[PDB]
């Protein structure tokens, strides 16, 4: 009753990683002087990797092997920490203090600045801003403009002296750059404003992912530049050709749902093997950014059908088709920040209506909006309790099929309605 | 598939409102709608794009093989290679058994690849560089003297053979009639597991110089990587079975 | 069928070579297993370098039910924080 397993030890100097087969039904206390000799004032054990130290009276059955996993040879557990005991009660707060990493140091001055910065650019922005669409004046686009350009310099200045400063700073450039663009002719807010900004944080985002020298800062970049150029365009064409009573979000959530339908080939569009860590995580970086940009999309235009009173019944099926074709398009990716983005879609698109109607004075779709939540969140809940109804596993082989089915059957099922709503073939 | 129910749905949506079917004005579109209706109902224009592509075709690192000879090669060593697909922490891809029977005898292939993405992991650990073949030739020695142990004599091997010279593609429907069937002066058979041998799942595909059940393939790249030195998926539907 | 001894670990004995030859001290552990026909297993070692590396994953499971929860309180949450404003920004204009 032989079974095969593979041990790990490595205490010495890297590691040393053999496989063997081992006699089962006995007291592993028999069997460790003999590994201890092959791989090799302490005592010593067999454990699985991410586990707990098995004990040395049960067998390699009782304790769960099965026949080809890798055992790492850890030692046995612990013994007491040996409580140290002081009694002057004074001493009793400097001693048992120590272990916080507290000391003031100059490190916490460097995080210290550079928050203190990122905030006054914000306010300064805002400020000029306020001064600017509440009253007129533009002696705020020459404040814009200002902090605007210097910003832009200091994240180019600092590159390669913090290289996570930089990231930081260059994230936060395009607040008040996408804030002086918008002020160019203003208009009422303006109808080709929209245009000129769309332009500038594309611009200002892709020059900055690759100029990112790594990780951390690449995927907030990515999804707000497709947002930029996606809504460029929609804008572009709607401020010449289209006048577009209602359906600028028409173009918008087909725009959406295509780009989250077509994102895995998106994510290689931007695309010795030594340095594959560093490529696969900014492959996922580059895919988990580009869906945000699909549902903050999806509900751009989606905010905006629904949005004003008198709309149409089947307006009200053009949105809630899209949200649940999301929602279930979620179990084909993988990671779980891929997973959260599309899930949540209806979520931040509820809300979206609350405050439609709070700020539109509705007081009557406002309740029910609200009540259109909890039933999202109670689902939530019941999804957390059991690991049943979130694991699919306990389901049927055509459930997991229908589903399928389902959800082709309806995420594309609504270009015909698109057709409806605009009336695109009653011409 | 979806692009193709959509536009299909767009269209009929779009001549059902010709009910003023007259004039030319609504009938001739009405005309072209249930015309390419019928054009877009999806194997034809599949093989539309294979042609191109073929005629076309007229002009990594991540994956890494290990293949074995065995020459007494039988169904009675299946289990010891269809456990090799994910134990040790290394969860191999794929694995593959390839036969060539022309003649009488029957020319035993493993075939086994490892990828590097979803055990970047363990690879990681062995060096910072990341020792891709000599790991797999570790697991392939492994398999050699495990089944050495059981009595086959084995043999590892590089310059392993050729189905395609370095010419039928067949992809089976899913059972064992065939496999005993399998003509030509020459034929080569391909069997090759994957997908969790918790419990696993398969794709066989042969080639020779339609006899029960077989199917062709219109549009080659499916025998290019037919061979066991390919690092390749073995393209078709799984089956538990 | 063919039994045999063996130290633990290791291949059988050889069958016709004594035990004080293999190196037999008195008090060891041996196996009644088969005899193997074919090789005697010299069990290739490989070098690990990183160890610390193996387990970092052991413990980073997948997505599983722990990021559920994540998503479920801070689904609570929010709901409840516009649940007031809600209300009291329905008061701050009427009620």
């Amino acid at each position: 009753p032989i079974v095969r397993v593979a041990v790990l030890a490595a205490g010495d100097d890297g590691g040393r990683l053999t496989e063997m087969a081992l006699p089962s039904e006995l007291p592993l206390r028999e069997i460790l002087p003999a590994v201890q000799r092959i791989v090799q004032p302490v005592r010593l054990s067999l454990a699985p990797i991410g586990g707990a130290p098995f004990s040395l009276d049960a067998t390699l059955d009782t304790v769960g092997v099965v026949d080809g996993d890798l055992l790492a040879l850890q030692a046995v557990p612990s013994g007491p920490p040996a409580p140290r005991i002081v009694e002057d009660i004074a001493d009793a707060a400097v001693i048992f203090s120590e272990a916080r990493r507290r000391q003031w140091g100059p490190t916490h001055i460097a995080r210290g600045a550079a928050l203190a910065l990122i905030g006054l650019i914000l306010v300064g922005t805002g400020l000029s801003v306020a001064h600017r669409v509440i009253t007129g004046d533009l002696l705020g686009q020459f404040i814009v403009s200002g902090i605007a350009l210097a910003t832009v310099i200091a994240a180019l200045a600092v590159r390669n002296r913090s290289a996570v400063l930089a990231t930081s700073l260059a994230v936060t450039a395009l607040v008040p750059v996408a804030a002086a663009f918008a002020l160019g002719v203003p208009g009422d807010f303006g109808a080709p404003n929209v245009l000129l900004a769309a332009a500038g944080v594309a611009a200002w985002s892709l020059i900055s992912m690759a100029g990112s020298p790594d990780d951390r800062g690449i995927a907030v970049f990515t999804a707000t530049a497709v947002t930029g150029v996606g809504v460029l365009l929609v804008a572009g064409a709607a401020s010449l050709w289209v006048i577009s009573s209602d359906v600028i979000g028409c173009a918008l959530v087909l725009l959406g749902l295509i780009v989250t339908v077509q994102a895995a080939q998106l994510s290689a569009m931007w695309a010795v093997l030594a340095d594959l860590p560093r490529r696969v995580r900014v492959s996922q970086a580059h895919q988990t950014g580009v869906i945000a940009a699909g549902v903050l999309l999806g509900v751009a235009g989606s905010v905006a059908l629904v949005s004003s009173a008198n709309a149409s019944p089947w307006a009200w099926y053009i949105v809630v088709a899209a949200a649940a074709g999301a929602a279930l398009r979620a179990r084909v990716w993988d990671s779980a920040a891929c997973k959260a983005w599309l899930l949540g879609h209806s979520y931040l698109l509820a809300v979206a209506l609350l405050v439609a109607f709070v700020i539109g004075d509705r007081y009557q779709a406002a309740l029910w909006a609200l009540a259109a939540l909890a039933v999202l969140v109670l689902v939530w809940i019941v999804a957390a309790l059991n690991p049943k109804i979130a694991s699919p596993d306990t389901y049927s082989l055509p459930m997991r099929r229908m589903v399928g089915f389902l959800a082709t059957g309806l995420d594309a099922s609504l270009i015909p309605v698109m057709a409806l709503l605009v009336g695109l073939f009653s011409l | 598939m979806t692009a193709r129910i959509a536009l299909a749905s767009l269209f009929v949506v779009a001549a059902v409102l010709a009910q003023p079917w007259q004039t030319t004005t609504q009938r001739w579109v009405l005309g072209v709608s249930i015309a390419a209706v019928i054009v877009l109902l999806m194997f034809l224009t599949t093989r539309i794009g294979r042609a191109l592509a073929m005629v076309r075709r007229n002009r990594d690192a991540h994956r890494a093989t290990v293949v074995l000879r065995v020459d007494p090669a039988a169904p009675a060593q299946l289990p010891v290679v269809v456990g090799y697909l994910d134990r040790y922490g290394i969860t191999c891809d794929k694995v593959r058994i390839t036969h060539r029977d022309a003649g009488g005898t029957r020319r035993s292939w493993i075939s086994l690849t490892v990828d590097a993405v979803d055990n970047l992991a363990a690879l990681q650990a062995r060096s910072a560089r990341i020792p891709l073949q000599d790991t797999t030739e570790v697991v392939g020695r492994r398999l050699a003297d495990h089944l050495r142990e059981q009595g086959w004599t084995v043999t590892v091997v590089e310059g392993v053979d050729t189905p395609l010279p370095v010419v039928a593609a067949y992809r089976v429907k899913v059972l064992d009639e065939v496999l005993a069937e399998i003509p030509a002066e020459e034929t080569w058979t391909a069997l090759e597991f994957t997908g969790s041998p918790a419990e696993p799942l398969l794709t066989v595909c042969a080639a020779v110089r339609p006899l029960a059940g077989l199917t062709p393939a219109r549009g080659r790249p499916a025998l290019a990587a037919l061979n066991p030195l390919s690092t390749e998926r073995l393209d078709g539907t799984a089956v538990p079975l």
